[PDB]
Formats: C-alpha cells, structure tokens, sequence
C-alpha cells in the first residue's frame, strides 16, 4: 500500500487529509524522518525539497510547490507583479503597492502620494508585512509620514498599499468584508478552484472618518472575534457563504455572484498561477508537487475585484473542511496514487 | 603544446578510464594497436591530440595515463582488453587486496605503502612532457580506493607539482547501483581532504546516468558498461577542447578561469543532450534550439537538482557537430525569455560557447545512436548544493549512532576526522547558501 | 583471495562435509577432484575454496578437526571423502565428552598445535589469504570448546585476517545433553570477541522447518543438515562466483556490521525443499523474508534490521528482483532502522543451485537475534543458579567465576541489541 | 545581447554571448599524519596481542 509522513502537526487541513487517508485502509503513516514515503505533508518552513525524489522505486509527492513563496509573501508578491511581463508594470486588479525597507521604493511611493495630495483625491494607504499575524503590525493612515515612521520603528520589510476607500458594504450594517477562495494546483498544474468560498465580514459598521479603530476596517476573523461586539449577529462566526451572498447580490444589486465577481476571481487566480508556472512546475522533475492556496479578495462599490494577498498554508472554514479535504485526496493524492460530479471548477489554461 | 596526464583510481576510475580512451581512439583515428594512419609526423609532434598521446619511434600513440587499483581484477581487464596493446606495464598499477570500501584503509593503511610507487610511475610520464599542464583524476566517492587513496594522491600531487592544475571526474554514490552502505562516510571524508587540492571537479551521480540509460536508451537494468559509455561521452565532450584545435578551454587553467570564481565552489553541473537509443533506426534529428533547450531540463543533468532555485556563476556550452553561431544565439535568446536563469549579481549574465565541427563519436554496436549535433553544458550553479545536502544528511543519520565508525578507527583514523570533515561540508553548504539565496 | 575452511567436532564435520559435497557439485568437481563442468563461471573463482594440484585436480582448502576419530572416519568414507587432502585430517582419540572445558582447556589444548600447523601450511600456499571460515556447533565439546580455542589462536597468528563462522545453536528440542546451554554460553563470549561474522544456525528453527514446512514427521540430523548445506551454499555464492556486492569477506563485514559486537546473522533460504513448479520472483522475495524461512528461531517482526544482504540465484528478471525487494521494504518499512540509509543490498547470480531453477538466500543483521541469546541465557541460569552439572567443568580446572563472566557478557550482548532496537533518528 | 571574441579554425569556432552586464600541507606534514595513523594501528594490535597473551 501507500505510505506518507506528516511534518506539520499544526495544519488543520492536512491533519484532516491524513485522517482521511488512514481511513481508506490503503495508506500507512510513517515516522516524520522515514524517507521511504510516497507522500510528504511537509513543514511550512525549510521543507527539504532537495532530498525528495532520490529514493529508488518510490514515486514521491509533496503538498508544497518549491518557489510558491514568491506569490505568498507580501513583499515578493508586489515585486513579482511589478516585474513580471505577464503581469506588466500595471495590472488593473492589484492595488498600487510599494516595498519599503526600514531595490527600495521609499521614493517612488512619496511621488504618487504627493501627486494625490495635490489632486486632493483619496490618499489613504495601509502599511503591512507578512511578519505580523493576528492583525498585529498594520497601520491605516491618511498621512504618509505616520506610515513611514511606523515602518522604521520595526525591523521587518513592509509594503505600503493604497487603501480601498470605496469598498462594497453589505446591508444591513454598512459592513466591510473580504472573500477567501481556496485553489488546489495538482502535479500536472491543473488549477482547481473550490466551488465553496467564504466571506469574512466586519461586524461593526464601516467608518471612513477615523481609521484609529482597527475593527470596522480589518476583516480578519481574529480581530472580529475579540475586538468587536455583535460578532455573529448577522451570520455565524462573521462568515457568509456563497449561496447567501449570491442571493443577496440578486436581491440588492440585480446581479449574480458569478457574473459580478467570480469571473474576475477566476481571471486573477489564472494570471497569478500561470505567471510563476515555468519557475515552479514539477512536470519534468524527479518528484511531484501539489499545493492548496488561499486567495484573498476585496470588492469595491463598482463590483470590481481586487486581489489582496495569497496564502500558501491556508486554513479552511469549519463547515467546509470535510468536503474540501476529501477533494484534496481525490484530485491531488489519489490522482497519483490510485485506490481500488466535482466540487472544483477547473480553470483551463 | 602542453601535455595532460590522466589518472584512474579504483574500479570506477579504471573502468571509466577504459571507456574514455576507447572513445578517444575512435575520435582520433587510433587503432587498438596504437597506430594512427593520419598522423604524418612519425614518432613525434606537438599536435592537439599529443596533449593526451605520446609517440614511440615505431609510430604507436600511447595514452598519457596511469591506472591504479588496490586489487588486480579490474586492471587485468585493461591488460587483456581490446586496447591492451595501447599501454605498457609501467602504466598499470595493482595491489594485492583492496580498501574494502573503507576510506581509512585506502588513505592510511594501504595508501602509505603504495603512494611512492604511484608517484614514481607518474613522474615517469611527467618526464616525457615538455610542458605539463596538470592532471585529470577519475575515481568514485564511495569506494575505499577511489575515496581514500585519491585524496592522498591529490595531497602529494599538490606537493610534487605545486603549479599544476588538477581536475576531477568523481562518481557520486547512488543506492540503485551502489555496493556499500558506508559510501556517505567515504564521500564526505574524501571531499574534505581533496577540497583544497582540486581546481575543478565534475561530479556524476550514478542515479542520473542510470535514469538517463533507462529513460532515453530504454535499457531496463543498466550495467556499468552502459553507464560508463554514456559517462565517457560526457567526459569526451569536456576534454575535447584539450585534444582538438580550438580557442575555448584549451588549457586546464581555462576551466578554473571560466567556471570557478570561488575556489571552494568548484563543482560545475554538467548537462548533456541528446541521448538517443541506437535501437531506434530512424530518429527525428534535434535542432540547435532543441538540444540547447534540453540543457535546462533536470532530466538531462549529470546530477539531479533544480537550477531554477539556485544562481548561476558561469555557463559554458560545448557543441559537437553541425552547429553554427547563428543558431546558438537564436536558441539562447528564446530560452532566456522562457527559462528561469538567474546569475549572481556580481557575474556577467552570459554564455561561453565552443563548437567542434566533428560530430560525436559512438562506440560501434553500443547503445548510443549517432547524432548530427550534441551539446554539453557546464554550469556552475548553487543548485548542485542539493547533492551535498543529501549526502550530508545520510552521513548525519549514521554518524549520530557512530555506525560503522569502528572500521575506520581500526585502520588508524581518529574519530575527530569525521566531525572535522563534516564541519567542512557544513561550511561548504553555507557558502552555497550565501551565494545563491536571498 | 583464498579462504581457509576449518570444520571441528561431530556437527562441524558432518555439516562441513555436506557443504563440500554441494559446492563441489556446483563448481563441476567430481568426488575425485577432477573438473567435469560445462561453464567457465564454475572456475573463475574456484581458487577461493580449492587448491589446484597437478593433473588439474582441485583439492578443497579444508582442514578437518576432531578429538575422536569416529565422525572423520565417516567423512573419509562418505561420498566425497577422497577429495580431501589426507594431511588435513587432524584428530585425537579421547573425545571431549560434550564438555567445553575439555575442548578448550585440556583435551583440545593437546591437539591445537597440530591443527595450527596445517592451517599455517594452507595459509602459506595462498597468494592473498582472505580469511577463515569455521563450521561447528556450540552445544558440544570439540566444535564449541576447541573450535573457539582455535579461533583465538588463529586470531593471534593472523590478527589482520577475517574470521567467519557457521555456528549451530543448541535447542532442547534437538538436544544431546543437558549441558549444551553451558557450552553455548561459554562459546558465544568467545565469538563476540573473536569473529567478524557469525551465521547463527538454530537447530530449533531447523527442526521446526523440517516438521512444519517440509512435513517431515521425524526429522534427523541428516534432514537438518540438508537445510544447512543449502544455506551455506547460498551465503557463499557471492564469494564463489563473479560478482560486485559483498565480493570478499572484509567488504561483506564492512557492509553488514555497524557495531563490532553485533555481528551475528540470521540466515534464510527459499524455496524450502527436501517439487517441479517454477517459483516466481515475488514468491522468492516473500518467502525469504518470512519468519518460517529463517534458520534462527527469532521473529524478525520482534526486532529491527540493521543490515540485510539478499542473494538471488538463477535466470530471472533483475528488474523484477529490484521491484520486489523495494516492495517488501515497504511492507516491513518499520522493521528497518532508519539511521542506516539503504541498508538492504541485493545480488544476483546466474548459476542456480542443483535441482532448483531459482532460489534466494537471506542474510539479516537483526536485533531480533537477541531472542536466541535470551533463550540460551535462561537455560544457562536455570541450571547455574543451582550449580547443576558444574562438577563436569570444575573437574577440568575451571572455576565458577568463568561461568559468571560468560553469562554477564551474553546478557550485555542482549541489552546491546535492545539498545539499537529502540533507537530512532 | 552581443557576441565577442569569435575565434574560427578549420575544426570549429568559439565565442562569448553576453546578455546583461553584472551589478597546502607539506610533505613532512603528510608523512606525519600517515605515520601517526600507523602508530595508532600498531598500538591497537599490541593491545590485542597483550589481551591474547593473557
Ligand atoms: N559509473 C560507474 N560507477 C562505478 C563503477 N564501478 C564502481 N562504481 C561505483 O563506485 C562505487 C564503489 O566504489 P569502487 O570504485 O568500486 O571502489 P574502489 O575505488 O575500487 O575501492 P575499494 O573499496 O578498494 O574496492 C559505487 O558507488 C559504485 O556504484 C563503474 O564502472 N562505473
Ligand atoms: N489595500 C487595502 N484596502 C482595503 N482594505 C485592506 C487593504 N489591505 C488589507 N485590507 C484589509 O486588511 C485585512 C488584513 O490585510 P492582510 O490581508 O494584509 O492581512 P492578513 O495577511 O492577515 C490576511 P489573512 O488573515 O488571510 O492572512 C484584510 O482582510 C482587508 O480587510
Ligand atoms: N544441525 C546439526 N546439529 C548437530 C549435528 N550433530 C550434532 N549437532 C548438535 O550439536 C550439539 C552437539 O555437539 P557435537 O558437535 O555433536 O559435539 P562435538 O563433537 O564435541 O563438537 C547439539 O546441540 C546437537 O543437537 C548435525 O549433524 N547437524
Ligand atoms: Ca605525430
Ligand atoms: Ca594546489
Ligand atoms: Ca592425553
Ligand atoms: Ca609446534
Ligand atoms: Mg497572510
Ligand atoms: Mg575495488
Ligand atoms: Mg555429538
């Protein structure tokens, strides 16, 4: 039978995948350091890719793409978007962003900022870095000087990004949100978008006046579950699923989720992943890769979709763990190691 | 004209040496009896092929080569083979009993007793050179002789020939064809001791050659003969510049100058294309663009690793056959727009190209088909560090229990040499990290 | 690279005789030393075990030792009795009375110099002596006591040569005397110190195989010895025919022995025979790893493999061989220590044994072998705590302290194995 | 992307294509180590022979 190892005990997703695999009777789990495995559920950091694919007689598969960090690190994403000809100096679905160190854009940023100030347009930016977790390390400011000061006071590379001042607000509540899409890329580099997404909503009303209160602006599940009252009055856990959101878009805006939003989400997923495919594909490699990604999107009041970030080690919504984890086994694992309808949308390319 | 002396150590080094000189004779028109009809200067000359062959007054062309093995069964093949008439007894050196896959036995116990004999036989070849360039040293990492005696020889060669260059062709161990379980020990010990004595080393992983032979030659269970004839093709394309008229890599020094900006990081990755089965009568002949593109496929590399996730320090393209510069530059332009090819910031992003019009030669009746053009890419990429990391990890698993260590101590080696050698490899791994990672 | 073969005592000489019958047949040598084979592979490495005499005769490089003449008179009368060099029969008349002290200290002491003279004479004839192999039992007096005395004296004269034994372990199920645990425990201590490789052949396992698998209701020593000669041919195949892996004794020991004291091997063989159907490679691989095919009465599932050598004989798909060997490791992935990478090595030889189109021999260095020494240690202690049957040994000048020390060292050996059975990476 | 140092001969040619610009132990010491290892082997054999004499 097939053999696999587990090297990230902190993964909710692959703890379930491992659990599912064992319950098939055709997979056996081995100790973390046993090299005679078919499948590695690897560690988030320092995954020893260079030791894979050298075991005689073993087809070996790993649940991470070497090099996908370029997409899933906030600084790298900005650099990738600006320098990749496939994404061009300017692509319309990613907010104007700059990398600022405390190859540095501290100057070009102030240039666009001064230009906006002179135009007296919306000049609100948000500084952030993939070093802060749980809403820690963010600063939404209207003054650029406050942004840069906050940056130099830290030791982590940061990105400054124009703040979407005109987000789409759900009603009732005048409430902000973001969309999480789960995308599975298999060893053939098929791009599978899980049919179920989730909206991570703000419980408190959106206040465009003072950005001091980091609650009605940050839609992170942890910030709402601890910093905002009425957490859960509109929907369980500040999470709305696609059926309700689609029904809402119809009732309120006479449109559908597919037409107004999902077309753009699919386009952005394709563009990002096709861009890096030459660099990370394992098509002709001595080992194969798949990986689950968490794409984060904003929607503005014109129903334009903006990509915010890509998560390379995402968690899942509690209601969706089973279905999606089973989907991982079918599409990513059993496709390489067979046993004895579909929940994904295949993004052709 | 400057001579090059080839030295073959242990079973792997000897059997690969046998395959290379067979191929050299086919390439230079030298018959198994040493005669070379096309050589019009009888008994002398300073032609390009004289860098590897001396000449007797009788017209025989004799390899500038020494074969060394601690047991006689492999070298006796040479003595009784097709090209037996090529060499003379002084060039073949055999001992009574081998190093038993034990670095310490090859380096200390048996090396001490035979090193001065080997040097004396080497001195005799050198005394026939008007301008010795240096040495090409063939050996395995995993064998007791290839690992242990080689490192002793390289130390003594740096002493007896301080100014000379030394290049290695080293067989990196692969369990699919490997005999011993202690080969990671021998690999690390010999790399540590040989590192400061080698100007440029070409590692060939038997796993890669084995897989190329199964995948491209459709050989179900490749033998050493299959492996060695493919390796000899790669070796030939690398040494062709020393044996033929040319302007690129015409001197052993040029290898260091073109491929090694940092002395310790002197392990270029070799990639070769095309490898075509001779069983296929008709085969679509690959273009310059296609064989050049194939140099960036890990499946064609002499060591399996991912150059996309490393950085290049230098890159040479060595073509044989029907190739013209126009096609090379057109292919390179296309490949650069499609491939992940990142050079270190302190090196020029470029390729040194050499073209030899004579197409590859293949052993008659062998497994390789005759092609109209081939290329060998030598690229110094940090990605080859993956092969050090694999080896170092296997070393670490066994050494943490001191498994097999008593065999080495029993030959007079101190335990401290293990960790000393291992710490050197750790520094080597850190050097690659500091050069290729952001 | 010559090997010098020594066989000592009743068991050692009866098993050694069969060994020479079997391999003489494989190399095409008839009972008179004349070669009548049909393949050059027979002769390429014939020198490893045979001397060449004038008239193109081949003489086994074998020395036959015993403290009474009975068994060696049988050998000289047996099928290939005339093939042995007559000067190489060295025997006394007193016997050793199943008494390790007599073999090691009194009766054996008187004869050992004559044995070493013959050993020196064979060594002096070797272009490059590889080492020695000894066949003996541990449960009696001559093979056990004098055999280990010989090994110590050999180690003294040839300290840089390899010493290998095929050592038959006693079992109450196939016992001659109650003192066998005493003799075996005294011998194991010698072996721990003075051999590089010891094949543990357990008469309990041999009996179980004859009874349960071969369906022999009443196994005889002849039946058990058929299993042993077949196994000895198997494990010496890579020494006797052209090959790359474990080609000589020292390279084998380097690959099989990660720690000096832990050099006791469990041999295995398939198919078990005493049938005309062809055996497939999958069957060969599955059987040779099955506990029922092991020649030491230890369950490998109770310990872990430090190293494994496997030899396949016959014409077969070497691709299927690699494929099945790599497969079985996954079925027993947990029974191979993970801190010795690639510790399972496989060899193939085109020459099959007589009467089989293909076969497979298994050599494992398994921590499960501790079960065998535990068994012996318990039987030893049951008697020794009451000093039962000790007078047979104190009567030969031995003291109780020597028994205490042997028992301690074998318990140390057991705890050594247990240490590496729990070790992880 | 420029070509440089084009050298042509009857047997072939060579050149460089640039896409983008940039931005020992003594003999005595060896014999020492070898003899040190030989002495360690000798010491260990002397211990064995002493053990066997006992
Ligand atoms: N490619 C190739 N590899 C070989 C060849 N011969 C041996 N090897 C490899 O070399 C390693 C074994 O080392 P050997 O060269 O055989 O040992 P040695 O140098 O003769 O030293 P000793 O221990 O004294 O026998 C293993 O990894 C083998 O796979 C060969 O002819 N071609
Ligand atoms: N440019 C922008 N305009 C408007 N809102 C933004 C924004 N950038 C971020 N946000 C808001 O800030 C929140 C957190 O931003 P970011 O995505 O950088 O944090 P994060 O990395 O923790 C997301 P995750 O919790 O999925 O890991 C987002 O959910 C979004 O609501
Ligand atoms: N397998 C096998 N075991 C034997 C044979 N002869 C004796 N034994 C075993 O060997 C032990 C007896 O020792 P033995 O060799 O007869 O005494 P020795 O002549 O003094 O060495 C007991 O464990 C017997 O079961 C034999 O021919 N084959
Ligand atoms: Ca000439
Ligand atoms: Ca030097
Ligand atoms: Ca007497
Ligand atoms: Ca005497
Ligand atoms: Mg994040
Ligand atoms: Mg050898
Ligand atoms: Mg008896």
């Amino acid at each position: 039978m097939y053999t696999f190892v587990v090297r990230d005990e902190n993964s909710s997703v692959y703890a379930e995948v491992s659990r599912l695999l064992l319950a098939t009777g055709q997979w056996k789990r081995l100790r973390k350091d046993n090299p005679r495995f078919n499948l590695m559920l690897g560690e988030r950091n320092r995954l020893p890719f260079g030791r894979l694919g050298h075991e005689p007689g073993l087809v070996q598969l790993v649940n991470y793409y070497r090099g996908a960090d370029k997409l899933c690190r906030k600084a790298s994403l900005v650099k990738l978007i600006k320098t990749s000809p496939e994404l061009s100096e300017s692509c319309t679905w990613f907010p104007e962003s700059y990398v600022i160190y405390p190859t540095d854009e501290r100057e070009v940023f102030l240039a666009a900022y001064n230009r906006r100030r002179e135009g007296r347009e919306g000049n609100v930016w948000i500084a952030k870095s993939s070093a802060g977790a749980k809403g820690e390390g963010i600063l939404i400011s209207s003054e650029a000087s406050e942004l840069l000061d906050f940056i130099d006071e830290q030791g982590q590379v940061h990105v400054i990004q124009k703040y979407l001042e005109k987000p789409l607000l759900l009603e009732p509540g005048h409430r902000k949100f973001d969309i999480r899409s789960w995308v599975l890329v298999d060893h053939l580099y098929n791009i599978y978008l899980y049919r179920e997404g989730v909206l991570r909503t703000s419980s408190e009303p959106y206040n465009s006046a003072n950005f001091q209160d980091k609650t009605c602006h940050l839609t992170n599940h942890c910030i709402q579950k601890e910093y905002s009252k009425n957490y859960g009055r509109y929907e369980e856990g500040n999470e709305m699923f696609f059926e309700e959101f689609n029904q809402y878009l119809m009732d309120a805006l006479n449109t559908t989720l597919e037409n107004s939003i999902l077309l753009q989400i699919k386009h952005i997923i394709r563009s990002c992943l096709m861009c890096i495919e030459p660099a990370i594909s394992t098509k002709h490699l001595h080992y194969q890769s798949f990986q689950l990604f968490g794409f984060d999107f904003m929607v503005d009041e014109e129903l334009k979709v903006w990509l915010i970030e890509v998560n390379g080690a995402p968690a899942c919504a509690q209601k969706l763990y089973a279905e999606l984890c089973q989907g991982i086994v079918d599409v990513a694992i059993s496709s390489v190691f067979p046993l004895a309808t579909s929940i994904f949308i295949k993004l052709h390319h | 004209m400057r001579e090059c002396i080839s030295i073959h150590v242990g079973q792997a080094g000897v059997q690969i040496g046998n395959a290379c000189w067979e191929l050299y004779c086919l390439e230079h028109g030298i018959q198994p009896d040493g005669q070379m009809p096309s050589d019009k200067t009888i008994g002398g000359g300073d032609d390009s092929f004289n860098t590897f062959f001396s000449e007797t007054g009788a017209g025989k062309h004799v390899p500038r080569a020494v074969f060394v093995d601690l047991e006689p069964t492999v070298i006796d093949e040479v003595r009784t083979g097709t090209y037996r008439q090529l060499f003379h007894p002084e060039q073949l050196i055999t001992g009574k009993e081998d190093a038993a896959n034990n670095y310490a036995r090859g380096h200390y116990t048996i090396g001490k007793e035979i090193i001065d004999l080997v040097l004396d036989r080497i001195r005799k070849l050198a005394d026939q050179c008007t301008g010795l360039q240096g040495f090409l040293v063939f050996h395995s990492f995993g064998g007791g002789t290839g690992s242990g005696f080689t490192s002793l020889l390289m130390e003594r060669l740096s002493v007896d020939y301080g100014k000379k260059s030394k290049l290695e062709f080293s067989i990196y161990p692969a369990p699919q064809v490997s005999t011993a379980v202690v080969e990671p020990y021998n690999s690390i010990l010999t790399t540590h001791t040989t590192l400061e004595h080698s100007d440029c080393a070409f590692m060939v992983d038997n796993e890669a050659i084995y897989d190329i032979c199964r995948r491209n030659l459709d050989i179900e269970r490749p033998t050493y003969t299959n492996l060695n004839r493919l390796i000899s093709q790669i070796v030939s394309s690398i040494t062709a510049s020393l044996r033929f008229d040319g302007a690129l890599n015409v001197d052993l020094t040029e290898f260091q100058t073109n491929l090694v900006p940092y002395p310790r990081i002197h392990f270029p990755l070799a990639t070769y294309a095309p490898v075509i089965s001779a069983e296929k009568a008709y085969h679509e002949q690959l273009s310059v663009a296609e064989i050049t593109n194939a140099c960036f496929e890990p499946a064609n590399q002499m060591v399996k690793c991912d150059p996309r996730h490393g950085k290049y320090m230098a890159c040479c393209l060595l073509y044989r056959g029907d190739v013209v510069p126009k096609d090379v530059n057109a292919a390179i332009a296309t490949i650069k727009t499609k491939r992940s090819i990142q050079f270190v910031d302190w090196c020029p992003t470029g390729f040194k190209v050499g073209i030899n019009y004579q197409p590859p030669t293949v052993v008659p009746g062998g497994d390789l088909a005759k092609v109209q053009r081939a290329v060998c890419m030598l690229s110094n990429t940090t990605a080859i560090a993956e092969a050090w990391a694999r080896l170092d990890h296997k070393f670490d698993l066994m050494y943490a229990k001191r498994a097999f260590v008593h065999w080495y101590v029993g030959e007079g080696m101190e335990e401290g040499e293990f960790s000393e050698a291992r710490e050197d490899m750790a520094a080597l791994e850190k050097d690659y990290e500091e050069v290729g990672v952001d | 690279r010559e090997i010098v073969h020594i066989q000592a005592g009743q068991c050692g000489n009866q098993i050694g005789a069969k060994f020479w019958e079997v391999i003489s047949d494989e190399h095409g040598i008839d009972p008179t030393g004349s070669y009548h084979g049909d393949s050059d592979l027979q002769l390429e490495r014939i020198n490893v075990y045979y001397n060449e005499a004038t008239g193109n005769k081949y003489v086994p490089r074998a020395i036959l030792v015993d403290l009474e003449p009975g068994t060696m008179d049988s050998v000289r009368s047996g099928p290939f009795g005339q093939i042995f060099r007559p000067d190489n029969f060295v025997f006394g008349q007193s016997g050793a009375g199943n008494n390790w002290a007599k073999g090691h200290y009194t009766e054996g002491a008187e004869l050992v110099d004559s044995v070493l003279d013959v050993v020196r004479k064979e060594s002096e004839s070797c272009d490059c002596l590889q080492g020695f192999q000894l066949t003996h039992s541990l449960g009696g007096g001559t093979g056990s006591g004098m055999g280990t005395l010989l090994i110590s004296k050999i180690r003294e004269e040839y300290p840089d040569r390899i010493m290998n034994t095929f050592s038959v372990m006693p079992s109450p199920k196939v016992s001659d005397t109650v003192v066998e645990p005493y003799n075996a425990t005294l011998s194991v201590h010698q072996l721990v110190e003075n051999t590089d490789e010891t094949y543990c052949i357990d008469n309990e396992a041999l009996y179980d195989i004859c009874f349960r698998t071969l369906k022999l209701t009443t196994p005889t020593y002849g039946d058990l010895n058929h299993l042993v000669s077949a196994t000895m041919s198997g494990v010496t195949t890579c020494l006797r025919f052209p090959g790359q892996l474990n080609a000589d004794l020292r390279k084998l020991a380097v690959n099989m022995v990660p720690f000096p004291r832990l050099h006791f091997f469990m041999p295995g063989f398939a198919p078990l025979t005493s049938q005309y159907r062809a055996l497939t490679v999958p069957e060969l691989t599955q059987q040779m790893f099955d506990s029922k095919n092991m020649m030491a009465a230890c369950d490998p599932r109770h310990g872990r493999y430090l190293t494994v050598a496997a030899i396949f004989r016959g014409r077969m798909s070497m691709k299927e061989v690699d494929e099945q060997m790599l497969n079985v490791q996954n079925k027993n992935s947990s029974y191979f220590v993970e801190w010795i990478p690639n510790n399972v090595k496989t060899a193939v030889c085109d020459i099959p044994p007589r009467g089989l189109k293909m076969s497979a021999t298994f050599i494992g260095n398994s921590t499960a072998i501790q079960e065998l020494f535990k068994r012996i240690s318990e039987q030893f202690t049951a008697m020794f705590r009451r000093k039962a049957f000790l007078h047979w040994y104190t009567g030969e000048g031995m003291d109780e302290m020597e028994f205490t020390e042997a028992e301690s060292n074998m318990n140390d050996l057991v705890s050594e194995y247990q240490q590496y059975q729990d070790a992880t990476a | 992307m420029e070509v440089i140092e084009l050298n042509k001969c009857t047997s072939g040619q060579s050149f460089e294509v640039i896409l983008k610009p940039p931005s020992d132990p003594s003999l005595e010491e060896i014999q020492k180590k070898l003899e040190a290892a030989e002495e360690r082997r000798k010491y260990q054999e002397a211990e064995l022979l002493k053990h066997l004499a006992e």
